[PDB]
C-alpha cells in the first residue's frame, strides 16, 4: 500500500486522472493555497508554511542507530484577534488526523486493578501521532507540560513511569502550536525571546517561525469588513486534496549534487547574512 | 407569541409612525431621571435587542445579537433608580477579581446591563476611564456600549435627584404608571418588536456599516487612539438592528447606521 | 418563656436606656455603643414586599484607639447572644441565625473579604449555597499605633472603602487624657475589683436570663412602617441629603443610609413590641446616625 502505484490501484481511473491533472498543474502551489484557506485574507506566507508542513520532508536513519528527523514544525505569535486560532480550526477540519488541544496530552496508565493491567489511555500527541498535532494557547502550558512537548520535540518519544511502570511511546508528528507576545504587543525593538515567554530548548527545536503584524491597513479592513458581511449575506475539492497529499507523502524525493551545492552556497550566505552586523537578526 | 389585538396594534404602529418615537420610548421608561437620554436610548435598544441569526449554515461560530452595556460614573447619579424602572418593567462590577476576570473572560471565550464605581470612590478627570474603574481590555472591548455617567456637584441637579430617590422609595407603582406612560403599552411595543420584527440588512446599510468600520479603523490608527477592532463591527451591526427594530421596520436602514454610531461615539466620549 | 409580672416589670416606659445601660455595666461609658449593640442583638424586621427580600440584620463597627474596651464589649455580647463565634481575623455559616464577632477585624485577608461582600450583600455563602444569616460586630484598630483626625478613614485603618460603607453604624473611640475623667474611671475601677461588682446606680441592672428572654420576646413582634409616617422621612432624607452635598468629605448619606434608617427604626418599634413604626424611631435613628457622624469627625 506504502507503494504510489499501489493505492493508485486502489484508487478509480478518474481518481487517477484527477491527481495527474494536480500533479501537472503549474500553478498547483497558488492553487492548494487558496483553497486550504480561502476565509482568511492575506498572510500568503503563513498558508505556505502550513502547506509545507502538511507535505513534510523523507525522513532518514543513519547507521549509527540514530535517527534524523523528516518532519517540520511551525509556531506562529501574532497580535490579539489576527485570526491565528482560524489557521488550527481549518487544519484541524482538512486534516483527519488533526488533534486540537488548548494547553492528558501526554498518556493516562490507570491501572485496571480487577485485571491487575495498567491499561493507557492515549494523550492528545499518542492520538496525533504520524500526522499534526495543533495546540493553541502555547504559552499558557505548565512547567510539565513545557518538559513534554520539549522531550517530544526532541526523541519523538513518550516516556511515562506511574505505579513503578516505566514506559516509553513512540510518537513521532508535527506542532503547529500558537501564541501571543508577552503583553499582547508585538515590540519589534525586542528579539523574539523577549517578546515570547517560551523556555529556550522549545523556541530553539521549531522551524519556520512566522510573525503577525495587524499593521492597520485600511484597504485590508475594507476587505476584512466586506468578507464578514458576505459571510453573514476552490481549485481543488478537500477530498482531492488529500488524495494528493497522500500521493505526494507516497513519493521520497532525494537530494542531487546541483541542487547540493547550491544548499551549501545558500548556508553560506545565509551564515554570512547573520554574520553580519549591519542589523541584528531575531534568532 | 400574544395575540396581539387589532386595535394593539394599530395603536403600536401609529406609536412607530410618528417621527419621535425613538426619543419617545426612550423617555417613556422612567421620564423622570434628569436628562440622560443617550442612556435611556441605549437602554431601550438593549431591551429590543438585534435579530437572532444562526449562522451555522456557514460553519462559523453563531454571531450573539445581544447588546451589553455598561454604566460607568460616581454614586449620586440615580444609577439603581434607573436599574430597578428597568427590572420592575422587564423581568460589584467595581470589585471585578483578576480571577474572576480571568474566568469570565474563559466563560466568554465559549444582553449585559452592568453598573461601574470608581476605585476611589471619586470620578478623577486626571485619569482615564479605564484606569479609574480598574478593568481590562479585553472585558472592555466585550461591552458594546459604555457610558461615562458624570455626577456634576450642583445643588439643583442633587436635590432633584434626592427628591426623586426618596418618592422612588415612597411612591407606589400606580402613581407612576397614573402620571407617566402606561407600561402595558411599552411592554407590548417591545414584545410586537423582538417577535414580528425581523429586520435585514440592506446594501446601502451594509455598505454604511462598512465605511462606519473604516473609519474606526482610520481613527485607531492615531497616535494613542484605540484601536478599532471586528467586534466592534458585530456590536454595530446588533446595534443598528435593535434601532431597526424601534421603528418597526424589517429593513435595517443607513440612519440606523447613523444612529448607532451615534450612540457609540456619545457613549464612549470621544469628542473629549 | 416569659411571665406576666415579667411584662409589667419591663413595660415601663424608658426601658429602652434600662436594657441599653443593662449591657456590660462594668464599662464606664459609651451609653449609645451599648444602644447600638442592644438593636444589633434585637436586629431587624425582614420583609417581602411584592416578593422583594430585605434583610434585617444590622452590622455594627467599633473603631479607635486600642484598650479602650473593645474586647470587653465584643466578649459580653459574645456571650450573651444565644448563638455566637468568638473569632480573630484569620465560622460564618456556624453564625447563621446569630452573631459572630470578629476581633482585630483589619488584619483579615482580601479574600475572604470578597466572601465577606458576598455575605453582606445576600446572606449566603455561594461555592450549593450555604445560609449565612449572621450579623456581623467588628472591631479594629490603627495601624500607625495611634488615630489621626486628620487622616481619614481608609488612611488611619487600612480596609477598602465599600467595606467600611456597608456597615449600619461605625463608631470612632478615642482616648483622651482628661483627669476628671481619668479619676472618675480609676474610682469606677477600683470599686469593681473591691466590691466583686458593679458601682451602685439609677437602675437596677438586668439578669442576664431575664434579658434574653426579653430579647426573644421582642424578636417575635415584626412592626411595618405606615407610608404616613414616610412624608416625614422623605424631609429627613431630603435634609440629610443636602447637608451630604454641603461637605462631600464625609461618607455620603447613599441608598444605604437610608436602607440603614429604615432597619433601625423597625427595631426600635420592635423593641418598643408595637407593630407600626413611629416618629420617635425615626427620630432615635437619626440621633444615633448623628451620634456616630460626630465620632467620626474629629
Ligand atoms: N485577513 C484577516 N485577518 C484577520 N482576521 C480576519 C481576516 N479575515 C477574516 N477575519 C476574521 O476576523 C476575526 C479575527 O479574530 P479571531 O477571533 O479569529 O482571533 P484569534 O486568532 O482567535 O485571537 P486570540 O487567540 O488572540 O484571542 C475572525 O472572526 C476572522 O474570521
Ligand atoms: N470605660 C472604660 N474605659 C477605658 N478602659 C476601661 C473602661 N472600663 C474598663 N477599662 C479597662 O480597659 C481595659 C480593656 O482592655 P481590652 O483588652 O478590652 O482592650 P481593647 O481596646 O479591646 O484591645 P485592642 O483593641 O488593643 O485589641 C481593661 O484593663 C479594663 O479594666
Amino acid at each position: 500500500d506504502q507503494t504510489a502505484e499501489s493505492i493508485k490501484n486502489q484508487m478509480t481511473v478518474q481518481e487517477w486522472e484527477k491527481v495527474f491533472e494536480m500533479s501537472q498543474d503549474k500553478n498547483l502551489y497558488h492553487n492548494l493555497c487558496t483553497s486550504l484557506f480561502p476565509t482568511i485574507h492575506g498572510n500568503d506566507e503563513i498558508k505556505r508554511g502550513v502547506l509545507l508542513m502538511l507535505f513534510g520532508g523523507v525522513p532518514k536513519t543513519t547507521m549509527e542507530g540514530t535517527s534524523l528527523r523528516g518532519d517540520i514544525n511551525v509556531c506562529i505569535v501574532g497580535d490579539p484577534s489576527t485570526s491565528k486560532s482560524q489557521f488550527l480550526k481549518h487544519v484541524e477540519e482538512f486534516s483527519p488526523r488533526a488533534v486540537y488541544t488548548s494547553g492528558g496530552l501526554t498518556a493516562a496508565v490507570v491501572k485496571d486493578e480487577e485485571s491487575h493491567e495498567f491499561v493507557i489511555e492515549a494523550g492528545a500527541l499518542m492520538l496525533a501521532d504520524n500526522g499534526v498535532c495543533c495546540i493553541d494557547e502555547f504559552d499558557k502550558m505548565d512547567l510539565k507540560d513545557q518538559v513534554a512537548i520539549h522531550e517530544a520535540m526532541e526523541q519523538q518519544t513518550i516516556s511515562i513511569t506511574k505505579a513503578g511502570v516505566k514506559a516509553t511511546l513512540n510518537a513521532r508528528t508535527s506542532i503547529l502550536a500558537a501564541a501571543n507576545p508577552v503583553g499582547g504587543r508585538y515590540e519589534r525593538s525586542k528579539s523574539l525571546k523577549h517578546n515570547v515567554n517560551l523556555s529556550a530548548p522549545i523556541m530553539s527545536r521549531f522551524d519556520l517561525f512566522f510573525i503577525l503584524v495587524d499593521e492597520c491597513n485600511e484597504v485590508t479592513d475594507y476587505a476584512i469588513a466586506r468578507r464578514i458581511v458576505d459571510l453573514h449575506a476552490r481549485v481543488y475539492s478537500i477530498e482531492d486534496i488529500q488524495r494528493y497529499l497522500l500521493f505526494a507523502r507516497q513519493f521520497q524525493p532525494k537530494i542531487t549534487k546541483e541542487a547540493e551545492e547550491f544548499i551549501v552556497e545558500q548556508y553560506r550566505r545565509l551564515r554570512q547574512r547573520d554574520g553580519s552586523g549591519v542589523a541584528k537578526s531575531s534568532w | 407569541q400574544k395575540l396581539f389585538t387589532e386595535e394593539r396594534v394599530a395603536m403600536l404602529k401609529e406609536l412607530a409612525a410618528k417621527p419621535d418615537i425613538y426619543e419617545r420610548l426612550a423617555a417613556a421608561l422612567a421620564p423622570s431621571i434628569y436628562e440622560h437620554e443617550d442612556i435611556k436610548k441605549g437602554i431601550l435598544l438593549q431591551l429590543f435587542g438585534g435579530t437572532r441569526k444562526d449562522f451555522s449554515h456557514t460553519g462559523r461560530g453563531k454571531f450573539r445579537a445581544e447588546v451589553n452595556i455598561l454604566l460607568c460614573g460616581d454614586p449620586g447619579t440615580s444609577k439603581s433608580q434607573l436599574l430597578q424602572y428597568v427590572f420592575n418593567l422587564v423581568p460589584e462590577f467595581d470589585k471585578m477579581n483578576e480571577s474572576t476576570r480571568s474566568v469570565l473572560h474563559e466563560v466568554m471565550e465559549q444582553s449585559v446591563l452592568a453598573a461601574a464605581n470608581p476605585v476611589e470612590s471619586q470620578w478623577n478627570p486626571k485619569k482615564t476611564t479605564i484606569e479609574n474603574i480598574q478593568l481590562p481590555h479585553t472585558l472592555l472591548s466585550r461591552f458594546d456600549l459604555i457610558f461615562l455617567m458624570l455626577d456634576p456637584q450642583d445643588e439643583a441637579y442633587d436635590r432633584r435627584l434626592a427628591h426623586h430617590l426618596v418618592a422612588l422609595y415612597y411612591q407606589s407603582e400606580e402613581q407612576m404608571k397614573e402620571e407617566h406612560l402606561d407600561m402595558a403599552v411599552l411592554k407590548d411595543y417591545i414584545a410586537y418588536a423582538r417577535t414580528y420584527v425581523n429586520p435585514r440588512l440592506s446594501e446601502e446599510a451594509s455598505q454604511a456599516l462598512i465605511e462606519a468600520y473604516v473609519s474606526m479603523r482610520k481613527i485607531g490608527s492615531g497616535r494613542g487612539m484605540v484601536s478599532a477592532y471586528p467586534r466592534q463591527l458585530e456590536s454595530l451591526i446588533r446595534l443598528s438592528e435593535a434601532h431597526a427594530k424601534v421603528r418597526f421596520s424589517n429593513k435595517v436602514e443607513t440612519i440606523d447606521v447613523e444612529e448607532a454610531k451615534r450612540l457609540h461615539r456619545e457613549a464612549l466620549k470621544q469628542s473629549a | 418563656e416569659l411571665s406576666e409580672e415579667e411584662l409589667r416589670q419591663i413595660t415601663e416606659e424608658d426601658f429602652y436606656e434600662k436594657l441599653a445601660a443593662s449591657i456590660a455595666p462594668e464599662i464606664y461609658g459609651h451609653e449609645d455603643v451599648k444602644k447600638a449593640l442592644l438593636l444589633l442583638l434585637v436586629g431587624g424586621v425582614d420583609h417581602s414586599p411584592r416578593g422583594m427580600k430585605i434583610r434585617g440584620n444590622i452590622n455594627v463597627c467599633l473603631m479607635g484607639d486600642p484598650g479602650v474596651a473593645k474586647s470587653q464589649l465584643l466578649s459580653y455580647i459574645d456571650r450573651l447572644a444565644p448563638r455566637s463565634q468568638y473569632t480573630t481575623g484569620r465560622a460564618l455559616v456556624l453564625a447563621d441565625q446569630g452573631v459572630c464577632c470578629i476581633d482585630e477585624f483589619d488584619k483579615m485577608m482580601d479574600s475572604d473579604r470578597t466572601a465577606i461582600h458576598e455575605v453582606m450583600e445576600q446572606q449566603t455563602i455561594s461555592i450549593t449555597t450555604l445560609n449565612a444569616r449572621c450579623s456581623i460586630l467588628a472591631a479594629a484598630n490603627p495601624a500607625y499605633g495611634r488615630y489621626n483626625p486628620k487622616k481619614t478613614v481608609e488612611q488611619n485603618i487600612q480596609l477598602p472603602a465599600a467595606l467600611l460603607s456597608r456597615f449600619d453604624l461605625l463608631w470612632l473611640i478615642q482616648d483622651k487624657p482628661d483627669r476628671d475623667n481619668d479619676l472618675r474611671l480609676a474610682q469606677h475601677i477600683t470599686y469593681v475589683h473591691q466590691h466583686s461588682k458593679q458601682p451602685p446606680s439609677q437602675f437596677q441592672p438586668m439578669d442576664m436570663k431575664l434579658m434574653r428572654r426579653y430579647i426573644t420576646m421582642c424578636k417575635s413582634k415584626q412592626p411595618a412602617i405606615p407610608e404616613s409616617l414616610a412624608d416625614y422621612l422623605t424631609a429627613a432624607y431630603v435634609e440629610m441629603r443636602k447637608e451630604a452635598r454641603t461637605n462631600k468629605d464625609m461618607t455620603f448619606t447613599s441608598a444605604r443610609t437610608l436602607l440603614s434608617i429604615l432597619r433601625l427604626s423597625t427595631a426600635l418599634a420592635r423593641l418598643r413590641l408595637e407593630d407600626v413604626v413611629e416618629k420617635e424611631d425615626v427620630n432615635e435613628a437619626m440621633r444615633l446616625t448623628e451620634m456616630s457622624k460626630d465620632s467620626l469627625q474629629g
